[PDB]
């Protein structure tokens, strides 16, 4: 998709639930898709912000990222 | 009291359309307003005691009240400036309130005379009121509004007067009224308009 | 700015229009323009750059 | 280029000279015969009523609409308030003059002296009421000479005329006004032949 290879930012998510991620080294949302539940009111807005742009939870992606 | 909030205080009247030209430049604006339709008859009490002409409209802003509505949508339009309503040039300002006189001292008495005129009157009233009023027809085909491209007061005062056409019995004929009814098409249901109008004026639309 | 309008103005003296009169016009605008300086927003308007 | 068609006496076309020589406009008048100039200048004026202003393009009446012009196109000195606030406050005030007191004057001279009296001592009690509020500043409400006090200063030159005058009270904090008002040179070379033998200044 295009949409996997934006800012992590650039999906216009909440500032906490934002600086949760963020602050916890992530890098790029193509690995978002990838990210795991167990690795991370902070649960809701990355499932609604997911759902809303097509996009998902601890899917399936291979080799990436190659800058 | 009326001053005693941050917000305004306004005293409209429900047919008057000394309020209904106040209410499109008080809502075009995006300002929260409280409508208080209020009779001569019983008005409202801080309408009677703060006012000491005693008129309506009356506008009340944590200082005083205000009235006579081209001191009140001139005190608007000079305080809460964005979108703009009147031109920046006093020279094309002077006119733009010139327009204004020679439509409250022009256009209005033949409103009054024909709510209080003869069965002659009230012709003559409409012989020199539909015809003329045809006479600036063609006005409109080098502007979108009354000669000022980008909307401004002095179109105000012609939609509320040219919302009670048929209400005090007038009708248009003549050859190029599609002109001007045209126009009527382009200002009669702007979003300033829209949600301004009162439901009481509108029922004569019917 | 004094953009599609008259003379620029002045934040408290912005502030008197949205009524409420604070260091929050300073914010409110301040934190929007991050908004439109972030990316895909200005994908249009940095092509005016050179 | 910029003429006026001033009245002789009238105080609106006194109104608009105090307005042009304050601001230092180059400005000639043609005059009317009583209150009527020519019947020529309803080309210019369907109205043909006086004063009405002739600047090299325009054409304006109703001294309200001419008044506020000169002030916002000659920009200094200025006669209105900065801020919107205060400017509602004068643009109200004037409103209040130019509807209570001036038409009141209209039974003074175009009424019988059965009203004349009606108007004279009615008025009176207004005149002096404001006078105790001249201890707050100079003028009408103001430090410095504004529109305001535009209707006060040919209102007041009106008065032998008419026949009302100060008498003990309304006198003190009053007639310093007149005699703080009636020496500036605006209304100095304002003053026209007319107008002026109405009083001894």
């Amino acid at each position: 998709d295009p949409i996997l290879l934006r800012p992590v930012d650039d999906l216009e998510l909440t500032v906490r639930s934002a600086n949760c991620l963020k602050a916890e080294a992530i890098h790029y949302i193509g690995d978002l898709v990838q990210r795991t539940e167990v690795e991370l009111k902070s649960l809701t807005e990355i499932k609604d912000v997911l759902a809303s742009r097509g996009l998902s939870l601890g899917m399936r992606l291979e080799n990436w990222p190659p800058a | 009291a009326a001053n005693k909030r941050s917000v305004m205080t306004l005293f409209s009247g429900p047919t008057d359309i000394y309020s209904h030209q106040v209410r499109i430049v008080l809502a075009e604006k995006g300002v929260s307003f409280e409508i208080e339709h209020v009779e001569k008859d019983n008005p409202p009490q801080d309408l009677i005691d703060l006012n000491p002409n005693q008129s309506v409209p009356t506008l009340v802003d944590r200082e005083l009240t205000l009235w006579e509505s081209r001191i009140i949508m001139e005190y608007l339009d000079e305080r809460f400036p964005h979108p703009p309503l009147m031109p920046v040039y006093p020279v094309a300002r002077g006119e733009s309130r010139l327009y204004m006189h020679r439509i409250e001292k022009d256009w209005y008495t033949l409103m009054n005379t024909i709510i209080n005129g003869s069965a002659s009157e009230a012709d003559a009233a409409r012989k020199q009121l539909r015809e003329e009023l045809l006479a600036i027809a063609p006005v409109f085909g080098q502007k979108p509004y009354f000669l000022s491209d980008e909307f401004s007061l002095v179109d105000c005062y012609l939609a509320p007067l040219l919302w009670r056409l048929p209400q005090l019995g007038i009708e248009f004929s003549g050859p190029g009224a599609k002109e001007l009814k045209g126009y009527m098409t382009r200002v009669f249901e702007r979003d300033s308009f829209l949600a301004s109008l009162t439901e009481a004026e509108r029922e004569m639309r019917l | 700015f004094g953009i599609d309008m008259n003379t620029d103005y002045t934040l408290e003296e912005v502030g008197k229009q949205f009524d409420v009169t604070r260091e929050r016009i300073r914010q409110i605008e301040a934190k929007a323009l991050r908004k439109l300086r972030h990316p895909s927003r200005s994908e249009v308007l940095r092509s005016f750059l050179d």
